RNA sequence: CGGGCACUCUAACGGGACUGCCCGCGAAAGCGGGAGGAAGGAGGGGACGACGUCUGGUCAGCAUGGCCCUUACGGCCUGGGCGACACACGUGCUACAAUGCCCACUACAAAGCGAUGCCACCCGGCAACGGGGAGCUAAUCGCAAAAAGGUGGGCCCAGUUCGGAUUGGGGUCUGCAACCCGACCCCAUGAAGCCGGAAUCGCUAGUAAUCGCGGAUCAGCCAUGCCGCGGUGAAUACGU
């Protein structure tokens, strides 16, 4: 009962890290609460001109943060209520056992 | 030239992007190519509407449109004859479940960009420009922002020499992350060259 | 000049005295020094002269050494020079013939700078 | 029966307990002078305790990861003194006053673009 | 040596000697002109000449424009040969007291 | 150099035309655009025009020059030295 | 040369070692991120107007 | 600086005798940031003034400090036209510093091959009143008192 | 060192691997 | 492995520093010092760049007024060139050596990258590499070895066991194709260079110096570049 949580925002991530693990602890029954997994940052560096001036830059990054939830005690009570969730936009949910 | 974008500056902070969704390294080009002509076939239809802002949501082969607009009318329709005959058309080039949306403008004159393309359409209609940017600022003040700055650069009037004429009122605090400043962008064509029309609409910081 | 049509300088260790023998590096030196069984780090004042002959007759007898080795690299160049190709001719000017800079540098193949 | 003390210096972070002994120390499975030969920069970790005259009264098992040989010695410095701090709380004099119960932050500061390094500056030819 | 540059025009070798023969005007104060760098263009009004050289109490920064080429190097010899007996000079005022 | 792995190289459109000639009777001039190809030795005895970006310079290949490419028998520079 | 250009990119080559990314946007040649498809200068313009999907400023 | 006047920091006493000014003397010693390397050459110079010299190590190494500390030196200040040699007294910062850097600097102009030996037999000859470190304070001592008329000009 | 080919510093600093930097 | 979340860590939300307290000078603002505290007087670094100037740069990233080209100043292709070399300038890399070079053994990082991708491990080979082949949509598995350093041994002041340029011969890989014009491996060759004229650059603390690692572009690579990451870790500031 594993399910893994990515997403661009950690606002929203968190947000829906939050309901997951309510969902599958009021319905029966343990929860593994949600951890944090390292980020991984994807940095862009560019020169602010379009022509010559090297030594100017803007860095730009896309941060993927990661989040991952267990629930220990499985029930079919669960695998019904998660099928029908609102989660945000910005967000990926991956569930494998 | 030395300033920083006002939206680029702010986002995460005052501003949220106009492109909500997460994609994996072997998709994340596509999708944002497809992002791209939504926006290129949105602005250049909805723009005798008053187009504003488009947002894009994204899950799965699926794809929600929110588009912000001073007259919703020009954009439905007669009952919703040019909102489906959008979606048609819409998936056509998105080849998936394109649903469109319309949000209303709660104040146009609160817009920066809507400020921005009435001021470029009046100096297309060859208008006085330092005439027409302090009416600019001044309907954005009588509708109650805090403060307005409207620039624009280029052949003014038809001068050989160019010039940067602007006016502001108010407060316009750039260096300020927790405050509120819309911005927008609006480009005149004339006969005699392109003027660059900047639009800043201080709302009020949080 | 005991080996091979030179002095090695003696004083020093085999492994060291036989690379000033035109021919032969470091590579070649630990090679025949296994070859004959002689110890490297032993110095040339200190070799029997049995152990000689032997590290000669290897050495004289496996690689071409000396004026034999300069007369190949000769022809080499002399044939390269010879048939035309874009190796021969950087020989024949004298400039640089692997694919190096000659705007700037390139100075080992043309010397000394000459001013205008 | 046991004590306990956080150190960290740059990215080397130590984790080190103190338990009454004669003074062994052990430092990732192998003893003091096994990790540390032959750095002269090994015998001010064993500082704090020097200034409290707890030399051969504790033995040390300690753990670090991170950063480099320097800057996982001065990393037990630190943890050491917490680990004296609670195992006396009267202990902060003659340790606060060496400066051992607090923790530096000097770190390495970024490489900026434009320059070569964090601050080394390109050579330029004005003319 | 000395360093002449036509940008975004074609000149002669000749040209580029009379370049060379102007600059010997500098050489009258019997100081070290260091790779003395000549920058020559083409605006809409006139030619402009540039030159920046160091000499070892100093550097020598001037700009001369002429409708006629050799006018403007003219002009950028004049502000540089002014530069050069300030740069030579202006210790000798404070002898006293 | 190219791998002992793969093949000697040769443009196969050149080779075609060499085969060709050693067949019915050497030799005819021929033109090519192949400074890529390495001499085999059949080539050897015919003339080839070898392309350098301008001309189609006559090269004739002979016993010493078999391990080697077209391109280096017709230089792309013409350069007299300075002065 | 320019059209004609970002349309000989697009088309499959005759080898694939021809085959080089250029700008979807623009069309620039040089500066092409393979994860955007786009330039250096296009890459730093939607990401101001925040058309990048979790792209914002870096600081540290 | 222009504002303040700058702070001076105060060196961690090293680990062999808790000295201050032994550190000092391993900064100048070391290179590139080796300090472990550049520690062996001072305490192994520390072994072999002890074998050819029997007595404390940190006698020898602290009196030749005091050999080489110049007491007065001469700061160049252009008066009118010509440039003079101002006579000045050196202060107990500055003192340590000419010290320990000429030590250095005339123990590596030694002969010998071993850097352990350069660094001892330096100290050998300064803690004595010879070498080219004590001829540099006699140097800089004698440059000083001949310029003693110009004494006057000091700020 | 770091330019020559034929010593452990030098592949070090290229990059690479050998005879003379296995791995 | 059982077991545990204590600890280290990973990543979201908070607390914390405000001249807040004490001594003194003060009209106030503030300044000197002390205590407490992980941190003290902007705590260190970043992001952030006022009206304007340089008729600054950019029609070659893009857009755009115009003017010009129209079986061509458009378009396709092959080959060559952008890699030329009597010279001159700027930025760098590597060095001129014993606080060093080489060989063997052994420790200590952080930030990134990775599905015709990263390659564990085995085997062929001196090697580059090749042939097998497990794992990893990756805090799991891999790049991966960190280097300086530490231990031991050799070299003994030499143009040398410094330096690794240039050239001869033999291979590997990418790629339709390494002639012009790729990188790498191996044998041989083993140059200039003995610390640099006039002049001139950088840096005030984890800074300079020195040591290694990753990434973008990328089939490959001319990267000694650029952008980031940590390891070791100084000297000096009287004064304007
Ligand atoms: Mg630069
Ligand atoms: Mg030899
Ligand atoms: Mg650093
Ligand atoms: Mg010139
Ligand atoms: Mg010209
Ligand atoms: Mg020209
Ligand atoms: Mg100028
Ligand atoms: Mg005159
Ligand atoms: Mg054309
Ligand atoms: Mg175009
Ligand atoms: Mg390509
Ligand atoms: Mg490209
Ligand atoms: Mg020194
Ligand atoms: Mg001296
Ligand atoms: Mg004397
Ligand atoms: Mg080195
Ligand atoms: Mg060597
Ligand atoms: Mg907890
Ligand atoms: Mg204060
Ligand atoms: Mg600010
Ligand atoms: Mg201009
Ligand atoms: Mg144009
Ligand atoms: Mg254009
Ligand atoms: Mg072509
Ligand atoms: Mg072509
Ligand atoms: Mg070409
Ligand atoms: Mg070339
Ligand atoms: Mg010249
Ligand atoms: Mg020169
Ligand atoms: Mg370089
Ligand atoms: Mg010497
Ligand atoms: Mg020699
Ligand atoms: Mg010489
Ligand atoms: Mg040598
Ligand atoms: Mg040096
Ligand atoms: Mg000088
Ligand atoms: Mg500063
Ligand atoms: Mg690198
Ligand atoms: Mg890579
Ligand atoms: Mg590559
Ligand atoms: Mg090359
Ligand atoms: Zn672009």
């Amino acid at each position: 009962i594993r399910i893994k949580l990515r997403g661009f925002d950690h606002k929203t991530l968190d947000a829906s890290a939050q309901k997951i693990v309510e969902a599958a602890r009021r319905s029966g029954a343990q929860v593994s609460g949600p951890i944090p997994l390292p980020t991984r940052v994807r940095r862009f560096t560019v020169i602010r001109g379009p022509f010559k001036h090297k030594d100017s830059r803007e860095h730009f990054e896309l941060r993927t943060h990661n989040r991952l939830v267990d629930i220990i005690n499985p029930n079919r009570k669960t695998i019904e209520q998660l099928m029908t969730l609102d989660l945000p936009t910005g967000v990926e949910i991956e569930i494998k056992t | 030239g030395n300033k920083i974008h006002p939206i680029g500056f702010r986002l995460g902070i005052t501003r949220d992007w106009e492109s909500r969704w997460y994609a994996g390294k072997k998709q994340y080009r596509h999708l944002l190519l497809e992002d791209q002509r939504i926006r290129g076939l949105l602005e250049k239809e909805l723009y005798s509407a008053g187009l504003a802002r488009v947002d894009i949501e994204r899950a799965a082969d699926n794809v929600a449109v929110t588009v912000h607009v001073a007259k919703p009318g020009v954009v439905i329709g007669r009952g919703g004859e040019r909102i489906r005959v959008l979606r048609e058309e819409l998936a056509k080039l998105t080849g998936k479940n394109v649903a469109l949306n319309v949000q209303e403008v709660q104040n146009p004159n609160l817009s920066a960009p809507l400020v921005a393309q009435r001021v470029a359409e009046q100096i297309e209609r060859r208008f006085a420009v330092r005439r027409a940017i302090k009416q600019a600022v001044q309907r954005v003040m009588e509708s109650g922002a805090k403060g307005a700055k409207v620039i624009v650069s280029g052949r003014i009037g038809g001068a050989e020499q160019a010039r940067t004429e602007w006016a502001a009122q108010g407060r316009v605090p750039l260096h300020t992350l927790r405050a509120n400043i819309d911005y927008g962008f609006a480009l005149a064509r004339t006969t005699y060259g392109v003027l660059g029309v900047k639009a800043y609409i201080f709302l009020g910081e949080v | 000049a005991r080996i091979a049509g030179v002095e090695i300088p003696r004083n020093k260790r085999v492994d060291v005295a036989l690379t000033y023998i035109y021919g032969i590096g470091k590579a070649r030196a630990k090679e025949a020094l296994e070859k004959t069984g002689i110890n490297p780090a032993t110095r040339v004042k200190d070799l029997t002269e049995a152990e000689v002959v032997r590290l000669r007759e290897y050495v004289e007898n496996t690689w071409k050494l000396e004026g034999e080795l300069r007369a190949e690299v000769a022809a080499n160049i002399k044939r390269l020079m010879d048939i035309g190709c874009y190796r021969g001719l950087r020989h024949r000017r004298g400039l640089p013939v692997r694919g190096q800079r000659t705007r700037t540098n390139a100075r080992t193949r043309k010397g000394p700078r000459k001013t205008v | 029966e046991q004590y306990y003390g956080t150190g960290r210096r740059k990215e080397a972070v130590a984790r080190v307990f103190l338990r009454p002994g004669n003074g062994k120390v052990t430092v990732n499975g192998q003893d003091f002078n096994e990790y540390f030969q032959g750095l002269v920069r090994a015998v001010a970790a064993l500082e704090p305790l020097r200034a409290v005259d707890a030399l051969g009264r504790f033995d040390a098992y300690i753990t670090v990861r991170g950063g480099g040989k320097s800057g996982q010695i001065d990393a037990i410095k630190l943890g050491i003194a917490r680990a004296l701090v609670q195992y006396n709380p009267d202990y902060r004099a003659k340790l606060k006053p060496l400066g051992f119960l607090t923790r530096d932050a000097r770190v390495v500061e970024r490489k900026k673009y434009g320059k070569h390094k964090a601050r080394r500056a390109p050579q330029y030819s004005k003319r | 040596t000395m360093n002449i540059t036509s940008k975004q025009m074609e000149i002669t070798p000749a040209i580029r000697q009379h370049v060379a023969d102007r600059l010997a005007k500098l050489e009258k104060w019997q100081t070290h002109l260091i790779n003395p760098h000549i920058i020559l263009s083409k605006e809409p009004q006139g030619f402009v000449a540039d030159a920046t050289i160091n000499t070892p109490n100093g550097v020598l920064v001037a700009s001369g424009k002429h409708e006629d080429m050799y006018t403007a190097i003219n002009e950028l010899i004049n502000k540089l040969e002014r530069q050069l007996n300030k740069l030579q000079h202006k210790g000798e005022a404070r002898r006293a007291a | 150099p190219r791998s002992l792995k793969k093949g000697v190289f040769v443009d196969d459109h050149l080779l075609e035309k060499v085969l060709e000639l050693n067949a019915k009777g050497e030799k005819r001039l021929i033109k090519t655009w192949s400074r890529r190809s390495t001499i085999v030795p059949e080539m050897v005895g015919h003339t080839i025009a070898v392309y350098n970006g301008k001309q189609h310079v006559p090269v004739y290949i002979t016993e010493n020059m078999v391990g080697h490419k077209l391109g280096e028998f017709a230089p792309t520079r013409t350069y007299r030295g300075h002065g | 040369a320019r059209k004609a250009l970002i349309e000989k990119a697009k088309r499959t080559p005759k080898f694939k070692v021809r085959a080089y990314t250029r700008c979807v946007r623009c069309g620039r040649a040089r500066s092409v991120y393979r994860f955007f498809g786009l330039c250096r200068i296009c890459l730093r313009e939607l990401a101001h107007k925040g058309q990048l999907p979790g792209v914002r400023k870096a600081s540290w | 600086a222009r504002r303040r006047r700058a702070e001076v920091r105060q060196l961690q006493p090293d680990l062999v005798y808790g000295d201050v000014l032994v550190t000092a003397f391993i900064n100048k010693i070391m290179r590139d940031g080796k300090k472990n390397l550049a520690a062996r050459i001072f305490y192994d110079a520390c072994k072999i003034i002890q074998e050819k010299t029997g007595q404390e190590p940190l006698k020898v190494f602290k009196q030749a400090v005091e050999n080489v500390k110049p007491r007065m030196e001469v700061r160049s200040r252009r008066v009118g036209g010509a440039n003079y040699q101002v006579p000045m007294e050196v202060s107990p910062r500055r003192q340590q510093s000419l010290a320990l850097r000429w030590l250095v600097q005339a123990a590596n102009q030694r002969p010998e091959r071993r850097a352990a030996v350069r660094i001892a037999h330096e100290l050998m000859d300064a803690a004595e009143g010879k070498g080219g470190a004590v001829k540099k304070k006699e140097d800089v001592e004698r440059m000083a008192e001949a310029n003693r008329a110009y004494a006057h000009y000091r700020w | 060192g770091k330019g020559d080919r034929r010593t452990r510093r030098g592949k070090i600093w290229r990059g690479t691997y050998g005879k003379y930097r296995p791995r």
